[PDB]
């Protein structure tokens, strides 16, 4: 069972705003609940 | 002795209830009922932006319905009363009855955005115009299925003496082109429960349904319950008819590995790579008026042996070596039909082009973990020809750097030849 | 268990009567009588005078009679002989003994000026030339019947295993081309469920009335349906298909005015362009008797029609569009057919030329009526369509006049547009 | 439907624990059915190419294509394929395709170029000459499976589609089918024996497999061989009964059909069919395998009846003439097609095809003169229009001489005239 999964793995190796709203979300939970 | 029933694609029998749809697809169902005498045609759109539903009361009580996004066909088989009523409704339902000797019955009618289709028990073929206006009419092998899209029209010629048949051909607005003609059909009859045969009463031939594919490649589904599609339709020298999914097999996969009975896949349409089709999980294998929400299952090249399923389960665990083959199978078959398409049709989608590059790009990737496994079997020499197949001289680096992870260095020689000669 | 019984074009079963008839080309009926251990053999001919109706008495009771021109190919399929007898009596009435395995009943045999073929039950396809010199012989499937003209074989065959098909072909001056290849035919077969009729089937099982090439050499069949198939565009075989051009049973219930007659009955002899030469036998028998009957020579009919409707309008009565309708699709069909054999066939009569034109101007003129049709229905998108198919601007000017005094300026318009077009093309 | 497996010219047990899972040129396999595994003995009429080894078989493999690359043993039931190279370096690898329920191996056709797998379902399947697989489809229930240089030609029954043959060759790009599941003429069948071997052999073709040049040939329930020539043309291509094994037995019988007598054709040898004569109840052969009696080639043209009402069956000389002419013609064509496709792969074809010139146009003389004996003018005028080459219409005019008769002397003058100068 020759692991090729790095093999195939790096064959296939060749500031989102809806990332920013999930920052805010978790940064507002976090001030919600923070003391 | 066989008999020659009225059919539409995916149609359902009024069974104990008052209610059957007379037909289903992509661009919708049609559903009647019975109501004191008069029957309730009721025509539902799947895209309610492209139409409206609308629902007539059907005096004549038309059995036959062909849905396409420009109108309707219904038609009567006993009666020979057909009516048209386009979807736009700039024009009137334009009707007519054609011409039924004794015993002659509509055995199933195909709408064609210009013209118009009539089959018969007697097999007498009938062309009508968008408007009625007759084209001619022609006796050929009774058919018994008229699937047609766009201006495709798939017809499903059997005989009691011909035997099955289908004839393939692209009427279009000009330069009517007949791909096939009554070449035999390779699908297997139903064996001769009470649902079942009561479905072969209302389809004696037993198809499940007939379309053609998301790009136009017809489709079949007999009550094998086997989707089965004419690879290379579009060339008749290469055309070969490839079973692309296998229900039960699916079916006995998902479950567990359980030999369940009552799910039913209705096949109501293939999309590319995957099968729109209703899973009837009740005895009457066809759906019920309360249509549900139609299910999607990607296509599934038949290279499972149950046997080694089941001895590996003793959730089914699939061996990656014939994983990857299926994996490479049905990449290889798609990307053939792909470029096929993409070639002679060009693409409603421009994704296409990527789609066909991520395919190939799994295909050799596929070769790869085949590659890595006939390795680990120092088959050097299966190996290499595992590599010949490779698309990709990038995906030869990445072979042959798994042959040095082989330790396979006649291997490894043998790719670096491979890389030179494609380098040539 | 099929009986693959010979059968020859137009042939007639004995029944009780002794007298009976081999095939009934329009050149001659080749009529027979079984007396005593012999059967007196009467070539007639509906041509006496170029060939004279020589009778001669035949101790070998060739069953399968193929007549011609050139000559007659009288032949006996139990004994695998072949007495081909020329009508010229420059070639003399060669003779052959077929080699016929045990079994081997010879289903049809074909005779042609190029050359003789003979059909074997156990499908090994047999063909000599004439004055009997071997041409070939190979193995197809089990030979139904044998209709050919010229270089031109129209060869039907069913199996209990391979079911109806036929092979057409034309003799290729490198090999005998294929046209279709035990192609399916789409042609009626007969259903026990009469008894003249099922004497018939006893004596022709497939209920084939008889196989004649048409004026034009297409394949044309006839059977008991009671409805001719020709296979137009035959010369292409991918876009060949056949069309019941006529139907002998609604013709005859029309000609009878809505009296159904059962005692009528039809018998093919051949197709002189449009007219179908054929018997119409009135008896019990199906088949003409001894007395051979006037050949009736009827037009081919598209089957449009349905027989409630002339009915309720009611020798039957045809609602003027209707009969447009079918008058349109005759003209297509026959007119596609006479530029088919003048340019791939080539022109033969000559006449051809003005037949094709006055059957584009009968197409034309059923369009007109029909246009008018639509624009009494004001339907302009339907007459649209008419005006359209025309095949003449001539008939585009008279179907303006029609919308202009059927009020369709806007039809009228587009009917401008459509002349712009075509002309400016 | 039994739809019984069948391998390319193979044996029934015949209520015994020998018999043979396939007879070719390479060999034949005989197999002992040794308690429940199976010592098949690879028998090789040439065993200096490869050892016949008696290896035991444990699945008792139904099927078993037999290709001097290696020799293929497929199971129905069970659906293992065990390929055994016949090269030593190839190592025997084995392979189980998924089947249907019912589903069953019916034949298999490995080449060495390629590797191809049939089922009663008609789920055509395919792998390479160390089982990777090549393509899968479905098709018409395949019956017979015979390929030799990836010419994959099929035959396939249905109770529907009835009766069919897919010829096909596996171009590089893909396999271009010659005659794609088209209806085979072969006739089928409606004693003991018979019921043995169709029991065994339902589909009643004794065998499937190509010509010395690889055109494709069979032989029927009828005992005859038939090859489909042509067949590189679909328009053109044809299937000829170019033997009559009754006939050409009956012939060497004097006049007596001996039912005992039995031919087992595994091959072709172009003008001499390649096969064994068992002579026994039992058609196939029997363990003592009869050594393989190459039939020559005979046109069935010979009339029964009147052969032996000219009485080895004394035959006359123009109905020899005849079977000459024929089997001269259909031979030299077959010639051609395969030359012009598959060319001088003997080195000697294109003196047989001249061979075979010159022996047609000697039957064409020896009909001339009879058709001159006859008097007739256009008879023996169509035979000088038969003729090739010059010598022939020299033959033919001084023939029409000998037997008097001028006019042909100025036809076959004016022939001659009209072919040397152009």
């Amino acid at each position: 069972d020759i692991n090729i999964d790095d093999i195939l793995a790096e064959l296939d190796k060749e500031v989102s705003p809806q990332q920013d709203f999930s920052d805010l979300m978790k940064s507002w939970k976090n001030e919600r609940c923070s003391p | 002795k066989f008999r020659y029933m009225p059919f539409s694609p995916a149609g359902t029998p009024f069974g104990f209830t008052d209610r059957r749809y007379l037909t289903m697809n992509e661009v919708g169902y049609v559903s009647t009922v019975k109501n004191s005498e008069q029957y309730s045609i009721t025509v539902s759109f799947f895209d309610v932006g492209r139409f409206r539903e609308y629902h007539f009361e059907d005096l004549f009580g038309y059995d036959l319905c062909f849905l396409n996004e420009k109108g309707t066909l219904f038609g009567q088989s006993k009666t020979g009363q057909i009516q048209y009523r386009p979807h736009d409704s700039i024009h009137s339902n334009w009707t007519k009855i054609i011409p039924l000797q004794a015993g002659e019955r509509i055995t199933s009618v195909a709408a064609t955005p210009v013209r118009v289709i009539v089959g018969t028990s007697l097999g007498y073929f009938r062309s009508f115009n968008q408007f009625g206006v007759p084209f001619a009419v022609e006796k050929t092998s009774p058919i018994v299925a008229l699937t047609a899209q766009n201006y495709r029209v798939f017809s499903v010629h059997y005989s009691q003496f011909h035997g099955l048949s289908y004839s393939l051909s692209e009427l279009g607005t000009s330069s009517k082109r007949y791909y096939k003609r009554e070449c035999p059909l390779p699908m297997s009859l139903p064996n001769i429960k009470d649902a079942n045969l009561d479905y072969y009463n209302f389809n004696p031939m037993g198809i499940k349904s007939l379309f053609f594919s998301s790009y136009g490649d017809p489709c079949i589904f007999g009550s094998d319950n086997t989707l089965l599609l004419l690879s290379k339709w579009r060339s008749p020298e290469e055309s070969k008819w490839l079973p692309i999914l296998d229900s039960n097999m699916e079916i006995w996969k998902m479950s567990g590995g359980k030999e369940t009975t009552d799910i039913h896949v209705w096949p109501l349409a293939l999309a590319y790579d995957t099968l729109n089709c209703i899973l009837v999980k009740g005895k009457h294998i066809w759906p019920e008026f309360p249509l549900p929400l139609p299910s999607e299952m990607e296509i599934r090249m038949p290279v499972f042996v149950k046997s080694k399923l089941l001895e590996e389960n003793k959730e089914i665990q699939i061996p990656v070596s014939m994983a990857a083959e299926e994996e490479y199978l049905r990449s290889k078959v798609l990307s053939e039909l792909l470029t096929d398409t993409l070639e002679n049709d060009g693409e409603m989608y421009g994704n296409e082009n990527e789609v066909l590059a991520a395919l190939n790009g799994a295909y050799d990737k596929a070769l790869l973990r085949l590659f890595a496994s006939a390795c680990s079997d120092q088959n050097v020499e299966k190996a290499l020809s595992l590599a010949h197949e490779l698309k990709q001289d990038r995906a030869l680096t990445a072979a042959v750097k798994i042959s040095e992870r082989a330790e396979l260095p006649s291997l490894v020689k043998k790719i670096n030849n491979i890389r030179e000669a494609r380098y040539e």
